[PDB]
């Protein structure tokens, strides 16, 4: 939830160590992206 | 005999350009994911920096 708190703040980026914390979780969602992207090249090796 | 065989070597080599394309296409994707997730973490720490 305050997850969801910062990235809905908009003065989050200013004052507070909102930004760093929301940027965390993005970085955390772009980790999972990045998973998400090895299970999609595992079939281009398999079919290679 | 021959001909059978480069006919399918050609077919092949069709395949594999293909699954090249693919895997080019998928790795700029992932590349562009990570210079996200690269520019949030140099974006972030700054209360800590």
């Amino acid at each position: 939830p305050i997850r969801n708190y910062l990235y809905w703040e908009p003065h989050c980026y200013d004052i507070p160590m909102c930004w760093s914390m929301r940027s965390i979780f993005e970085s955390i969602d772009g980790i999972n992206t990045m998973s998400d992207d090895f299970q999609e090249l595992v079939p281009e090796m398999r079919r290679m | 005999t021959s001909i059978d065989s480069m006919t399918e070597m050609m077919n092949i080599q069709t395949e594999l350009a293909a699954v090249s394309q693919s895997m080019a296409d998928k790795m700029a994707q992932t590349s562009d994911d990570t210079a996200d997730v690269r520019d949030h973490l140099a974006d972030f720490d700054d209360f800590f920096r």
